[PDB]
DNA sequence: CCGGCTCGTATAATCTTATGTGAGCGGATAAC
DNA sequence: GTTATCCGCTCACAATGCCACACGCCTAACGAGCCGG
């Protein structure tokens, strides 16, 4: 049901739409959106669980 | 080709004088460097009391040919705020006749013509040299040729002539 | 012999356990 | 069709009084100052 409620359809669009969430007006970008991606939870830099 | 043309920069109150250099370095480093056109700040000298005053408080001309990189390279710069467009995600472009009168208003620093050497006759003017030193004075006619001054100096409510040279009057 | 240092001072920036209201406004919603 | 309603989302605004006590309330870099090398 969640799957047919969404807009979005695949993975570069995805990541320009939690890029577009992040910050509003930004030029939707391939590598700073995945960069953007990278350092909310894949980095030892600003996502440090314990 | 596409036309490199100029963009305002917004910075912070008085750091925008190493943010040109390190914008040239960054520049010189990611190598994205047939694409821009010497960037620039315009500064003035106005008349210890005198200072080079900084044309544009905060603000910074930058030529750019605007692709995505080049917003996300001047944005991955430590020392700059957005741009100042028309509108976010699309910076509007200076016009042309304002570009012009701005490279104009860096035009007024040619001298030498005139600094000394041509001088007008029936002008009032002073003199600091010999003991008519720092007197004012009418001159009378302008001998290019034998490079002699004939100023009557006005001393006692009286012109007196007499012969001095250009570096022993001062043009008032 | 102007500012390299040193100082007087004027002034710009990357949260994340709250509840209950009312009040308004944008998006769906059921008619001739 | 198109029009007059119904409903969900977002956001401003309130939350007793008094007392003592106590410690806090800028500075990296742009205009001046001294005079050494």
């Amino acid at each position: 049901e969640t799957l047919r409620v969404d807009p979005t359809n695949d993975r570069l669009s995805a990541l320009v739409e939690i890029y577009r969430m992040m910050r509003p007006g930004e030029p939707p970008t391939r590598e700073a959106a995945e960069s953007l991606f990278e350092n909310l939870f894949f980095s030892e830099d600003r996502y440090d669980l314990s | 080709a596409p036309k490199k043309r100029w963009y305002v920069v917004q910075a912070f109150s008085g750091f925008e004088g190493r943010v040109a250099t390190s914008l040239r370095e960054h520049i010189k480093l990611h190598n994205m460097e047939e694409l821009f056109g010497e960037v620039m700040v315009p500064t003035e000298e106005v008349v210890r009391r005198k200072s080079e005053r900084k044309f544009f408080p905060g603000y910074v001309l930058v030529q750019m040919v605007m692709n995505d990189a080049s917003w996300h390279l001047v944005r991955s710069v430590p020392r700059v705020m957005g741009f100042i467009g028309g509108t976010s995600d699309r910076p509007a472009p200076i016009s042309d006749k304002e570009v012009d009168a701005i490279m104009n208003r860096l035009q007024q620093v040619g001298d030498k013509p005139r600094p000394k050497t041509l001088f007008e006759p029936g002008e009032m003017v002073r003199v600091n040299d010999g003991p008519f030193a720092d007197f004012n004075g009418v001159v009378e006619e302008v001998d290019y040729e034998k490079s002699r001054l004939k100023v009557s100096v006005s001393i006692f409510g009286r012109a007196t002539p007499v012969e001095l040279d250009f570096s022993q009057v001062e043009k008032a």
